[PDB]
């Protein structure tokens, strides 16, 4: 019920945010990054949301180096509605508000770029980000230590035909 | 990635002191991104992050510092299934026959018309997690198949407890909200505080098992290849179950290794078990940590720690920015013997001198002896029973040591080695007296910038991971955040860079600035106090705000 921060930035572009509270500290966070790197988040936010191949086609690949096809059936599979929603009710008010106020701040300057410092301006898949996507980045990380090294040999995981 | 955290009793002032160097890649999901985050009273620090995380992930604070390494515990399990001799589409547990489970997604893709259409997948899960098929290694035949789980699928306390670190005092504090928590999901942690206390801790979420469980539970070969293979058909097999562990199946916080000690501690993304050679860590799970032979980066620190000499944060700088290949150290004397050994023999001549020229550093200005190393290596690390003395588990700091040129049919491959590395060196185009730095870059718009450093592998601390792009080697993952933290009076004083810069936009300001600042080795503040902040002339500030 009001997100407000104050951000400084030191020389090399650092940014120092100061909130009376996380969702005012995560506005900041997420202003200030997307200044930076919107371009970066709204890229990997698709291959999270698996849909690499809706924007880019079979012939690409994720920043990973997977094939964007095999990539979004392994994030797809990874992050269901249902994995999403247990993993936000199993969160604390504080961390909540942390993501609900980062959104808010890298959409608050998505709305406001000319370009400046955004090269993909005007791309479609440079879009507002909600709460999910973020969680969806976060169980990204979550599984690179299992689950996601295996993504290809999920995707290539069927069952024997007739042979011998 | 490297860490090194140093206690009052070897600091150089008798506070605490810790370098951060993790090695991660220069773009994509997992590029760092330095802020400072401050809600007055109760939260306030400093470091880098992850793209999309509020939290910051390596950093310090008032009384503070702490960074992290990937360790070499496991954080899921295959597990082998046993598939019912009727329909490879069930499984055995106790001799039971159960069915997969078949979840479908559908993705969009955009064709050559720039129309969507629509593809189905099947995913077949069994009670462990989804099936996974490794052509010629893990297959999905008539007999069996393999399924993983990945114990941080669970794990719904990762950002919790990171914002639990950034509002962690010192040390003891530290460590108290890391055991309470578990929910560091593949790391260690390493922190020193003003007071002096230096931690390892080996505590993230690992998948347990009783250890009379496991010489029966494992897939024995599959295991000596390095993997955490469990028997799937059998119900005893599942993840063991203790009311100590914040989530079911994983490893106690007590269970974890855990270091704490005055002088120093290290990781280089070996096991706990030399984090202080004075104090070794064993008798742990294997899934947890194993006395394994330390790579060359670990058995650099280590030779630059150990003694009584106090450290310095120039010290712990510079085992950064030397660039020593210390790899070097180990087969670089008896191979210039062999040399010696071998003068008239043409096919060897440019390589020997480039090697007897060579600083023997991944420094800009380092000679193409670098090049011709690192193709040797490569050929050496495939070679058997090359070393003079081999890797002694009473002697893990320094073996292996040395060229066997005692033994001809060694003599006779390690020449060759040398020769086929030469030939490829020089079938390439390295013009004349290229140095390191002429080849090593990192494109930048349509300029590249020199970067200094090497292969962790061949013991280069400053770790650069590049690939053949043209002309060059364009950086891709490495060095990346740095920090070195010191507690004088006034307040933490902090120094260090972000090598790849703040912003991936070519357009930004910041795309390149502290990239050429990289290529010089030039660290810098990082400004903490609201003093050190207002007395930066490049100062700028934004307040903002908007309803919920
Ligand atoms: B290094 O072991 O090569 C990489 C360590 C990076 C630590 C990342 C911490 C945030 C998840």
């Amino acid at each position: 019920t009001g997100l407000a921060a104050d951000i400084r930035w030191t020389a090399y572009g650092v940014p120092h945010i100061r909130a009376k509270d996380e969702r005012g500290l995560g506005y900041g966070i997420g202003y200030a990054y997307a200044r930076d790197n919107a371009c970066l988040l709204a890229e990997e936010i698709v291959t999270a949301r698996g849909e690499r191949a809706r924007y880019f086609g079979s012939e690409g690949k994720s920043s990973a180096e997977l094939d964007n096809l095999p990539s979004d059936i392994f994030y797809a599979w990874l992050n269901q509605p249902e994995a999403l929603q247990a993993f936000w009710q199993a969160q604390t008010p504080a961390v909540r508000q942390l993501l609900e106020g980062y959104a808010a701040g890298f959409n608050r300057f998505l709305r406001e770029a000319d370009g400046k410092t955004t090269s993909c301006l005007g791309q479609p898949w440079l879009r507002a980000i909600a709460t999910d996507d973020l969680l969806r980045l976060t169980r990204r990380l979550l599984v690179e230590g299992g689950v996601g090294q295996f993504a290809d040999a999920l995707v290539a995981a069927a069952p024997p035909g007739a042979e011998k | 990635s490297n860490a090194i955290a140093v206690g009052s009793e070897r600091s150089a002032d008798g506070k605490g002191m810790l370098l951060a160097n993790p090695h991660f890649p220069w773009n994509g999901a997992m590029r760092f991104y330095q802020m400072h985050l401050t809600i007055p009273g109760r939260l306030d620090v400093m470091g880098a992050s992850l793209p999309g995380l509020p939290v910051v992930n390596i950093g310090f604070s008032r009384h503070l510092a702490w960074t992290h390494t990937v360790d070499t515990s496991s954080h899921f399990t295959l597990y082998r299934l046993a598939l019912d001799p009727k329909d490879p589409r069930r499984y055995l547990v106790d001799g039971r026959s159960l069915p997969l489970e078949e979840k479908s997604v559908a993705i969009e893709v955009r064709g050559a018309d720039g129309k969507l259409s629509r593809v189905e997948h099947k995913v077949y899960q069994s009670i462990y997690g989804p099936l996974v098929v490794w052509p010629g290694k893990l297959d999905w035949n008539r007999s069996e198949a393999y399924a993983l789980r990945d114990a941080n699928l669970e794990n719904t306390r990762v950002l919790q407890q990171w914002y639990s670190i950034n509002q962690a005092s010192d040390v003891a504090d530290l460590r108290r909200r890391v055991e309470a928590l578990q929910g560091i999901p593949w790391v260690n942690t390493l922190a020193a505080d003003e007071q002096g206390n230096a931690l390892y801790m080996n505590q993230s979420v690992v998948p347990y098992l009783k250890p009379e469980l496991i010489p029966a539970c494992a897939i024995p070969q599959l295991v000596a290849e390095g993997l955490p293979a469990l028997q799937g058909q059998d119900s005893r097999c599942a993840w063991s179950r203790d009311p100590a562990a914040a989530q079911a199946g994983i490893t106690p916080a007590a269970q974890l290794p855990v270091l704490l000690r005055r002088d120093f501690v290290q990781n280089s993304n070996d096991s706990a078990w030399l984090t202080n050679p004075a104090s070794p860590l064993q008798g742990f799970s294997p899934l947890v940590s194993q006395e394994k032979p330390i790579g060359p980066r670990a058995r650099y620190a280590l030779s630059r720690l150990q003694g009584k000499q106090p450290l310095e944060a120039k010290t712990l700088e510079e085992m950064v920015t030397a660039n020593h290949v210390f790899s070097a150290d180990q087969v670089l004397p008896d191979l210039l013997r062999l040399c010696r050994d071998n003068q008239g023999e043409k096919s060897l001549a440019r390589a020997c001198a480039a090697l007897a020229q060579w600083d023997r550093g991944a420094n800009l200005d380092s000679g193409s002896g670098f090049v011709y190393f690192q193709r040797f290596m490569q050929r050496f690390a495939e070679l058997d029973g090359a070393w003079k003395e081999p890797f002694d588990a009473q002697r893990p700091l320094d073996t292996p040591q040395g060229i066997a040129l005692d033994r001809p049919q060694v003599a006779t491959q390690v020449r060759q080695a040398l020769a086929d590395a030469a030939a490829e060196v020089e079938k390439s185009g390295i013009p004349d007296g290229a140095r390191w730095g002429d080849l090593q870059v990192s494109t930048r718009g349509q300029e590249r910038i020199a970067i200094p450093g090497g292969d962790g592998h061949f013991g280069v601390y400053n770790a650069i991971q590049s690939v053949r792009k043209g002309d060059h080697l364009e950086v891709v993952g490495g060095t990346s955040y740095i920090q070195l933290v010191t507690f004088p009076e006034e307040g933490p004083k902090a120094r260090g860079l972000l090598a790849f810069s703040q912003s991936s936009d070519p357009r930004s300001p910041h795309y390149r600035d502290q990239t050429e600042l990289f290529s010089r080795q030039q660290w810098q503040t990082l400004p903490f106090s609201d003093r050190q902040i207002d007395a930066d002339p490049q100062l700028q500030r934004l307040s903002i705000r908007e309803a919920a």
